């Protein structure tokens, strides 16, 4: 509806919980899959 | 993947990081270590392009950086940020060298304040 | 080599995550890798404190932290929250408590003595 | 990734002694590690079996 222009935002903004005595331990967990992909060979040429 | 901050106190169990943390009383909001660090470095169809972030942008990537790091350790590179006091998790990281982890509880003020210094 | 025939302990090397495993898939003139990593969820919060003190000696856990949920202390291992009561097997004893800062009273139970009654 | 998002027991790829902790500083057109190591210090000798 328009081009418009912006000033890009680095990410969400999250202020951790710190104190002198305060710990956060994890009570459950998931598995997760993630994709890498990687080349290997090009196709070989002669002239 | 979020912007970390550090909280207002600035007291971590004695270790004293204002060299590296950003300074309030700046425009740039750089630490005094990168003041350093940046004070020390048109033709014929010839033109040189700007780069897409500004080195505002990346001071602040670094101050999410040292924030997330002081604060939970490396729990946030490998899920939520999990907070736990900054004298234990420099016990843990002897632990994981192979030393006992009463010998910083038992002389965590030396450890400080000789790291102070060494910075 | 580091992440399919074995497990990497080096960050963000074998995909984002705690690296469990890692499957090899062909591609054309390449390869994709199928990252499985662990991904801790649902955080609480809780007080801890590096050492308990009991019969005027420091007690230090061997594995995991000390935490309360607000009215009694117990062990965790850190990766997942699994409270044990605190015992004289769980702990070993290095020093008195007059070295260590946040030190609190707690109890250390002996199993010794319940069972001699 | 290995040295300041986790503790990395490769030798002297964090810096030269046992790898505590790192922290980043920005640099024009690069990167600035500061390397937190242990260094033990001040040996005694005993015998051993
Ligand atoms: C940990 O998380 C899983 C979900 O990711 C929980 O399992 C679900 O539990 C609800 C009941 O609370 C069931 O209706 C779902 O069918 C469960 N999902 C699966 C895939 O089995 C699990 O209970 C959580 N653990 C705790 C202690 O809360
Ligand atoms: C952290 O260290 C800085 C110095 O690197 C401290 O700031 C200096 O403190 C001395 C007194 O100890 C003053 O004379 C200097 O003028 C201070 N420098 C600046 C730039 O203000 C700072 O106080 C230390 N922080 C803590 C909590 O000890
Ligand atoms: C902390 O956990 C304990 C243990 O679950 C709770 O204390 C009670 O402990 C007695 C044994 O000494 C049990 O018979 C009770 O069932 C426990 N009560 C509950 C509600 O679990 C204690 O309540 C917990 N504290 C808080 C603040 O939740
Ligand atoms: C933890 O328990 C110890 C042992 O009971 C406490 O040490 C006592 O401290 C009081 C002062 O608070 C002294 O009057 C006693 O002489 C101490 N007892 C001994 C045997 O030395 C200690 O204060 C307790 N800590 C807290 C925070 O309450
Ligand atoms: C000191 C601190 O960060 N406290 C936060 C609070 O600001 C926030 O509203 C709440 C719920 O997200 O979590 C906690
Ligand atoms: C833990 O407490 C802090 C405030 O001290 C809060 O910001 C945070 O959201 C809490 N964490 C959980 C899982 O409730
Ligand atoms: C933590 O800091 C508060 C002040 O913010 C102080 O009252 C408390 O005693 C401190 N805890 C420890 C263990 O030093
Ligand atoms: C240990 O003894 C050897 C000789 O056997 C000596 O050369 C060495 O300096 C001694 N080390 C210390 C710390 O004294």
């Amino acid at each position: 509806q328009s081009i418009i222009a912006y000033t890009m935002s680095l990410g969400a903004e999250n202020s951790v919980a710190y104190s002198n005595n305060s710990i956060a331990i994890p009570t459950n967990f998931t598995i997760s899959v993630t994709t890498e992909i990687l080349p290997v060979s090009m196709t070989k040429t002669s002239v | 993947k979020q912007i970390y901050k550090t909280p207002p106190i600035k007291y971590f169990g004695g270790f004293n990081f204002s060299q590296i943390l950003p300074d309030p009383s700046k425009p740039s909001k750089r630490s005094p270590i990168e003041d350093l660090l940046f004070n020390k470095v048109k033709f014929n169809g010839l033109t040189v392009l700007p780069p897409l972030l500004t080195d505002e942008m990346i001071a602040q990537y670094t101050s999410a950086l040292l924030a997330g790091t002081i604060t939970s350790g490396w729990t946030f590179g490998a899920g939520p940020a999990l907070q736990i006091p900054f004298p234990m998790q420099m016990a843990y990281r002897f632990n994981g060298i192979g030393v006992t982890q009463n010998v910083l509880y038992e002389n965590q003020k030396l450890i400080a304040n000789q790291f102070n210094s060494a910075i | 080599s580091e992440c399919v025939l074995g497990q990497s302990k080096r960050v963000d090397f074998c995909g984002k995550g705690y690296h469990l495993m890692s499957f090899p898939q062909s591609a054309p003139h390449g390869v994709v890798f199928l990252h499985v990593t662990y991904v801790p969820a649902q955080e609480k919060n809780f007080t801890t404190a590096p050492a308990i003190c009991h019969d005027g000696k420091a007690h230090f856990p061997r594995e995991g932290v000390f935490v309360s949920n607000g009215t009694h202390w117990f062990v965790t291992q850190r990766n997942f929250y699994e409270p044990q009561i605190i015992t004289t097997d769980n702990t070993f004893v290095s020093g008195n408590c007059d070295v260590v800062i946040g030190i609190v009273n707690n109890t250390v139970y002996d199993p010794l003595q319940p069972e001699l009654d």
